[PDB]
């Protein structure tokens, strides 16, 4: 699972 | 001695067990309640006086005195857990947090029409702990309306940061709203090989699975029973997970059992309540106290009354020769479980019942009494109520079931030409109608809630709620019954009971002593065949092959719990032809929104 955190 | 009240600008000094991150101090308090050692906590709110890293810091503490030194500090909120309290507790937090980003392992990302819909996804999903959701207003475009799901080891976020135009919230599986199916089916002689995320020692597979259930990361489990060959592994409860969310493989083996988390059905099943005793079993833990006890029953009550005690072993006066004062060992451990489980030193062990207040009251056991087919009797159906009409003169109108402190659940057709609640009288725990007298005490109905869409009994929505003027003190005579959990729609109920006073209309005549009849369910489609003149919806269930009244309960017993599967709506007429009932499961979202 690649899923990325929301940009600051 | 519940101090439910939070303590402003207060820090509890020392005694830390661990540190987690919670959105609110209020949730910290819930986390503290549900952790096996935590008596008290100190939360650090967002504020200048503290660096960003320490905001949403929830520190779980313990003290042997049951309290700690209070020092004032700005932004510090502190509380005591609810272990110490008589009032029921819930893990269910419906809070959406604005401009809050709760970090975790992000395992899924998608588009959602809104926070609510994002949350229904978090709840309906096997892995989801909490979610974050980006609003339109969210500046970065391709991120707009992304609802991303997360999980952690603990169920709480690894960290929490302020990120504006975002909303975070938690899975509602514990609000009893999940549509996820619960698999209750247990596989004897089976094991699972997948990620082992933790392990406890359990006395049997029931406790194992219960423990699996309230553990955030545990989807399924394997139990290595006492009879297991490798000695080191006996009574070992293995908590597992997988990316699919299913066991990779069922391997066959002896003296091991496997099963699944029940997290969805959490509210209809005993979870924190382990009431059994375990004989010639000793639970190894840290010793809290040792006291004179007459029996293992009072042993347990000492445990329960001792807030730090999580479990006990009672050692009886030795081999029946000795004076009957035994020794009660109050024990604790770091998780709420035994470090070692030893069979054959002749102790009697069980757990603290202090936990039980976390369970839903509709899961408590019902004293065996006597099973007489001909008639019901005291305490036998604590949920069933009789619903009385003042006008023209006072008489039995309907049946109803207590689903709440303040709530009756019943038929809508019962309220046909009832102009106001003000004429209704709800009596509880009544065996005989003869038993009611002018002095008899009863509940006033504050409000009648009929389904927005209800028209006619043979039309589907025949269901109604009664809100009482005054709440019920639960007693072996008057208790709640659990609503079917949505995860259980595929359960096959083989034991079902219609109760009531026999009123399907003025003619037929009525009954004095409460009547009870065990009845088989019948399939919709088979039911649809007996009724040609009428349709039968997915919102209707049948049975027969009928001592019940209108608005009366269909009670199905499953895994030692009573469920209210259906409400008696229109069955025409004892014949053969089955009664048609309302399908309570199918109204869960509706009942919950109305009762909260
Ligand atoms: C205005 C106010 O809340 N003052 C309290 C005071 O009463 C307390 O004694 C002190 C610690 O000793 O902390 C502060
Ligand atoms: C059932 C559910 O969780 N809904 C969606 C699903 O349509 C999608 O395939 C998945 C991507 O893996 O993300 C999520
Ligand atoms: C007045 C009347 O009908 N008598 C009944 C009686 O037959 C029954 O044994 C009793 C049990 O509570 O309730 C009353």
């Amino acid at each position: 699972n690649p899923i990325s955190d929301f940009p600051d | 001695e519940c101090v439910t009240q939070l303590l402003k600008d207060t820090c509890f000094e020392g005694g830390d067990i661990t540190t987690v991150f919670t959105p609110s101090a209020k949730y910290c308090q819930v986390v503290c309640t549900y952790h096996p050692r935590c008596l008290l906590f100190t939360f650090t709110a967002e504020s200048p006086s503290e660096d960003p890293t320490r905001w949403f810091t929830c520190v779980l503490k313990d003290s042997v005195t049951e309290t700690l030194p209070r020092v004032n500090r700005t932004a510090a909120i502190s509380g005591y857990s609810f272990k110490q309290c008589s009032h029921q507790i819930s893990a269910c937090n419906k809070d959406i947090y604005v401009d809050l980003d709760m970090k975790g392992i992000n395992y899924n990302s998608s588009v959602a029409k809104s926070a609510q819909e994002c949350q229904e996804r978090c709840t309906d999903d096997v892995h989801c702990h909490f979610f974050t959701y980006a609003t339109r207003q969210f500046p970065s475009l391709e991120h707009r309306n992304i609802c991303l799901l997360k999980h952690t080891q603990t169920g709480t976020p690894t960290r929490i940061t302020k990120l504006d135009k975002v909303v975070s919230g938690f899975s509602l599986k514990s609000c009893a709203l999940s549509n996820l199916a619960c698999i209750r089916d247990i596989f004897p002689n089976t094991v699972f090989a997948d990620s082992n995320i933790d392990s406890v020692m359990a006395p049997d597979a029931f406790v194992c699975g219960r423990i699996c259930t309230h553990h955030p990361g545990c989807l399924f489990f394997t139990f290595f029973s006492q009879e297991w060959p490798k000695e080191s592994q006996r009574n070992l409860c293995l908590l597992k997970t997988s990316e699919s969310g299913l066991p990779s493989t069922r391997i066959k083996k002896s003296k091991a059992l496997s099963g699944f988390s029940l997290q969805s059905c959490r509210h209809s099943i005993p979870v924190f309540c382990h009431s059994s005793f375990y004989h010639d079993t000793d639970f190894l833990g840290e010793e809290l106290d040792i006291v004179a006890a007459k029996s293992h029953e009072a042993c347990q009550k000492l445990c329960t009354n001792a807030v730090r005690c999580q479990f006990f072993t009672y050692t009886p006066a030795q081999a029946s020769c000795n004076e009957g004062k035994g020794k009660c060992y109050l024990k604790l451990s770091s998780n709420g479980s035994p470090t070692k489980i030893l069979h054959g030193r002749g102790g009697i062990s069980g757990y603290t019942l202090r936990l039980c207040k976390m369970d839903n009251e509709c899961t408590t056991k019902i004293k065996p009494r006597i099973v007489g087919g001909t008639a019901s009797v005291r305490g036998e159906w604590p949920w069933q109520v009789t619903l009385h009409t003042t006008s023209p003169t006072q008489r039995h109108l309907c049946g109803g079931s207590i689903i709440g402190n303040q709530w009756i659940l019943t038929a809508a057709h019962c309220f046909y030409g009832v102009e106001s609640p003000k004429i209704l009288r709800v009596y509880s725990g009544i065996l005989n109608q003869s038993e009611i007298k002018e002095d008899t005490s009863f509940f006033g109905v504050q409000e009648i809630i009929i389904h927005d869409q209800y028209k006619m009994a043979e039309s589907g929505y025949d269901i109604a709620l009664l809100k009482l003027e005054t709440t019920v003190n639960y007693t072996d005579s008057q208790r709640p019954i659990c609503l079917p959990s949505k995860g259980d729609r595929n359960v096959i109920y083989t034991d079902c009971w219609v109760t009531g006073w026999g009123y399907r209309k003025l003619r037929d005549k009525i009954q004095n002593t409460l009547q009870k009849a065990k009845i088989p369910l019948v399939t919709n489609e088979e039911c649809q065949k007996r009724y040609r003149g009428h349709k039968i919806t997915h919102k209707m269930i049948c049975a027969g092959y009928c001592k019940g009244d209108s608005g009366g309960p269909l009670s199905c017993k499953h895994n030692e719990v009573w469920h209210l599967v259906g409400i008696t709506s229109w069955g025409e007429g004892c014949a053969e032809r089955p009664g048609v009932y309302t399908n309570v499961v199918e109204y869960v979202d509706w009942i919950l929104e109305k009762t909260q």
